[PDB]
C-alpha cells in the first residue's frame, strides 16, 4: 500500500558544457507485509506422565 | 655584454598597440570613506613593438565562452612580448594597473589588464614578458 511522499526538488545539469537539462527526483514510501514458511516442526505431545506427592502427617 | 638582443629583430614582424594608464579618484564630499564615489582617470599612450600570443592549453579556465548558471559568459587572456615598460598596481597609492587594447574571440576590440610583469634587471636589455586577461564585458575593471 501507499504511506507517503517526499519533498519534489527540481534540479538543472549541465551536459557537454553547453545546455542545462531540467531534471527532479522525489522519494515515494509504501508499506508491505512479507511472509515466509518455516523450515520444519517439533514432535506433538502424544502421551504425557505426570508424578504426584501428597505429603501428609499421618503417615 | 649582449649586443644582439639589444637591437630590434629583423626576421618576425612586429606591431605597436595603444595603451593608457589609471588612476583613481574619491569624489563624495561629505561620504568618510577614502573609496568615496570612486573615478578613473586615463593617459593614452603606445607600444614601440609587441608580439601578441594566445593560450597554449585548453584547460577549462582559458576557454572563451563559459557556461555559467546565468548565461554564456565571455573570457580571453593573450601573452605579449614588448620593448616598452608597463606598470601593475602599487599599494598605498593612487595608480592602477595599466590596460591595452587588443583583438579578441569575438570580432571586437577590448582592453587587457596587465596582471603579470617578467624583467631581468641583471642583464641590461630591455626585453619584457607580460600576461594579460580581458576586462569583463560590460566594464572598465578595478
Amino acid at each position: 500500500a501507499y504511506s507517503s511522499t517526499s519533498n519534489i526538488a527540481r534540479m538543472r545539469v549541465p551536459l557537454n558544457q553547453q545546455m542545462f537539462e531540467n531534471r527532479a527526483r522525489t522519494i515515494v514510501t509504501f508499506n508491505a507485509t512479507f511472509v515466509e514458511k518455516d523450515l520444519g516442526t517439533f514432535e506433538d505431545i502424544e502421551h504425557i506422565i505426570i508424578g504426584i506427592d501428597v505429603d501428609n502427617p499421618s503417615g | 655584454a649582449y649586443s644582439l638582443l639589444s637591437s630590434r629583430n629583423r626576421l618576425i614582424p612586429r606591431v605597436e598597440v595603444q595603451c593608457r594608464k589609471r588612476e583613481w579618484v574619491k569624489t563624495d564630499p561629505d561620504s568618510p570613506f577614502l573609496n568615496g564615489g570612486r573615478e578613473v582617470l586615463y593617459t593614452p599612450f603606445t607600444a614601440v613593438e609587441c608580439t601578441v600570443q594566445p593560450m597554449r592549453g585548453k584547460a577549462i579556465r582559458d576557454q572563451n565562452n563559459q557556461l555559467m548558471i546565468g548565461g554564456e559568459e565571455d573570457y580571453d587572456s593573450y601573452t605579449v612580448y614588448s620593448e616598452t615598460l608597463l606598470f601593475r598596481a602599487r599599494e598605498g597609492t593612487e595608480h592602477l594597473s595599466d590596460q591595452m587594447l587588443l583583438p579578441d574571440s569575438g570580432g571586437g576590440q577590448t582592453w587587457f589588464t596587465v596582471m603579470k610583469a617578467d624583467m631581468y634587471p641583471s642583464s641590461g636589455v630591455p626585453r619584457y614578458r607580460y600576461y594579460l586577461i580581458a576586462v569583463p564585458v560590460g566594464t572598465e575593471g578595478g
